[PDB]
RNA sequence: GAAGACUGGAGUGCAGAAGAGGAGAGUGGAAUUCCACGUGUAGCGGUGAAAUGCGUAGAUAUGUGGAGGAACACCAGUGGCGAAGGCGACUCUCUGGUCUGUAACUGACGCUGAGGCGCGAAAGCGUGGGGAGCAAACAGGAUUAGAUACCCUGGUAGUCCACGCCGUAAACGAUGAGUGCUAAGUGUUAGGGGGUUUCCGCCCCUUAGUGCUGCAGCUAACGCAUUAAGCACUCCGCCUGGGGAGUACGACCGCAAGGUUGAAACUCAAAGGAAUUGACGGGGGCCCGCACAAGCGGUGGAGCAUGUGGUUUAAUUCGAAGCAAC
């Protein structure tokens, strides 16, 4: 669920946080760790490119199975962790060979039961199927794009697509952000809503409890000098004085459309959001 | 009139007997009004219920025609 | 008061019956909406009239399939259950009460109940899911002298679910709970006994509910009348002319809106219930009249006589003002 803290100092006002009530256990499966290092938006040639970002606690990746191939073994589900690296939580699950693999924890997802992948599995959750088999109507999630490739489109915590229809080669897929997508038949999909739905409830309180997760100040352009944002500048307070709100780099940003106006994957997409 | 299960003393209406229940619902498959089929009041509660009931198991009609 | 005795009040046992009484978990079929794909072409919708609105990126219509939410057609009945609010699709689990017969058992164990504790329509509040229809606020189009409304097209909170608050209503039978006594007639729900009868069926007696009509009696009247507003006994709540006013102050409760308790100064000579006789209604029935219909012929058109208004003048003397002045 979510817990609320009680009014004891200022900084604890109104903090809330997750109870980790679904949480198994606490260690990790040694094997299938590997190191990171922050990098702190710097880039190839050590320059700042993406700012606001570096200095937080230090973590450790752990290899998820995004592909899912391993067919028409049955897997049992061990545990069900927790993953710094994603929103999500993540469940440990050791298949009848003695494989140990990590995939994303649908809802419903509970320490005992069974998954399976490929053509004969069932329409059941957390088992993976290609496209072509799934009925129209079901809610999936940990979409593909290219077959073999491996899951990357709906990921995040309890998030879900629904199948529309197939017409052939390819099948249409409402995706989370509201848009009817077309994609190959051949792809892989799991069948679920992602795990951890109250993720966005969650209240941090604290400027310090942000920094913890690896976040720097951001100062808005209207506080900057004349050479630093075109906002910048003015005796006293001063409001927008252009004609549209700008980026730090020009290039207005209060409304205007982003996207590549010559994109191939245009005739790919239905209708947007 | 006359209390047609009274009259003839059967006591268990039951939603298996598919042939007895079409007698009491019109073309329809609506079920008919105790001031038509002249059935006393305790055995039209019955018949209501297995009716509803063998109407679930595709024996009798929701709508028909 | 104390000691005994009893069974009719009260309760238990035994044998039967009916029920939308409650909570949880599943499941079903009609229909509005949306989506995907067939066919098809220029309309669809709405009103007292019209416009906004949707439609050639091809709708409304139609066939197939899918998604999701909410309410449960016929049965359905001054029928049923519950202490009140209230409870209508189907199945299962966990549960509360009630009625009839028996006379097996205890032997007054009963009634009422201030403070207290619980339940309590709808709106509303807090945290979070869900969202198909409907729809405060709101936007646009109409209507009107104006229209911050009724009407038309959309539409958010809300309505739905989990948990926690709120504590109110025309929460009404405008009728506190318990008990006994006091003419009849007739429907209906759940039972029991008997006469006739091969069953079927008809009749009589009886218990507990639910309606109608009526005597004694009661009532200001309307009306109530074995489901009393009749005749009596026990306990509880409340009233003492209208406004100020369910207001102010104090207190308790609530996240908030608010809830419960609750006056006085001042002011009026009335406020009020029921029934009667008229009058009126953009209430309803029936009858009549050159009132409409069926006709014949005029007026309004053109030219003049003529009365009124208007207007111009020193005066353009006064009175008439739909029907009912000209
Ligand atoms: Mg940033
Ligand atoms: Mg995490
Ligand atoms: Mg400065
Ligand atoms: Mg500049
Ligand atoms: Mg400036
Ligand atoms: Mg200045
Ligand atoms: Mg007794
Ligand atoms: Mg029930
Ligand atoms: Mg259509
Ligand atoms: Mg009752
Ligand atoms: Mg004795
Ligand atoms: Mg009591
Ligand atoms: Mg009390
Ligand atoms: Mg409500
Ligand atoms: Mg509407
Ligand atoms: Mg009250
Ligand atoms: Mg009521
Ligand atoms: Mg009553
Ligand atoms: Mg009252
Ligand atoms: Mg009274
Ligand atoms: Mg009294
Ligand atoms: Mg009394
Ligand atoms: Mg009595
Ligand atoms: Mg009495
Ligand atoms: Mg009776
Ligand atoms: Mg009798
Ligand atoms: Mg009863
Ligand atoms: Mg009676
Ligand atoms: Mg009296
Ligand atoms: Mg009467
Ligand atoms: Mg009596
Ligand atoms: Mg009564
Ligand atoms: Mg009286
Ligand atoms: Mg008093
Ligand atoms: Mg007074
Ligand atoms: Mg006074
Ligand atoms: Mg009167
Ligand atoms: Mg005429
Ligand atoms: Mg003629
Ligand atoms: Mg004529
Ligand atoms: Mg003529
Ligand atoms: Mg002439
Ligand atoms: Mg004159
Ligand atoms: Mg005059
Ligand atoms: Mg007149």
């Amino acid at each position: 669920a979510i817990k609320k803290y009680k009014p004891t100092t200022n900084g604890r006002r109104h903090m809330t946080s997750s109870d980790f009530a679904e949480i198994t256990t606490s260690t990790p499966e040694k094997s299938l760790l590997r190191p990171l290092k922050k990098k702190a938006g710097r880039n190839n040639q050590g320059k700042l490119t993406v700012r606001h970002h570096g200095g937080g606690h230090k973590r450790q990746y752990r290899v998820i199975d995004f592909k899912r191939n391993k067919d028409g073994i049955p897997g049992r589900v061990a545990t069900i962790e927790y993953d710094p690296n994603r929103s999500a939580n993540i469940a440990l699950i050791n298949y009848a060979d003695g494989e140990k693999r990590y995939i994303i924890a649908a809802k419903g997802l509970e320490v005992g039961q069974t998954i399976y992948s490929g053509a004969e599995a069932d329409i059941k959750v957390g088992n993976a199927l290609e496209l072509k088999d799934i009925p129209v109507g079901t809610v999936i999630h940990n979409i593909e794009m290219k077959p073999g490739k491996g899951g990357q489109l709906v990921r995040s915590a309890g998030t879900s697509a629904q199948v529309l229809g197939k017409e052939g080669k390819y099948v249409l897929i409402r995706l989370n952000s509201g848009e009817v997508r077309m994609i190959l038949a051949t792809c892989r999909a799991t069948i679920g809503q992602v795990g951890n739905e109250q993720h966005e409830l969650i209240n941090i309180g604290k400027a310090g409890r942000s920094r913890w997760m690896g976040k720097r100040p951001t100062v808005r352009g209207s506080v900057m000098n004349p050479n630093d944002h075109p906002h910048g500048g003015g005796e006293g307070k001063a409001p927008i004085g252009r004609k549209s709100p700008m980026s730090p780099w020009g290039k207005p940003t209060l409304g205007y459309k982003t996207r590549k106006k010559n994109n191939n994957s245009d005739k790919f997409i239905v209708r947007r959001r | 009139k006359v209390c047609y299960f009274t009259s003839n003393g059967i006591t268990h209406i039951d939603y298996k007997d598919v042939e007895l229940l079409k007698k009491f619902v019109s073309e329809r498959g609506k079920i008919l009004p105790r001031r038509v089929t002249g059935t006393s009041a305790k055995y039209q509660r019955k018949l209501t219920v297995a009716i509803k009931r063998s109407r679930q198991m595709a024996l009798l009609p929701f709508v028909a025609e």
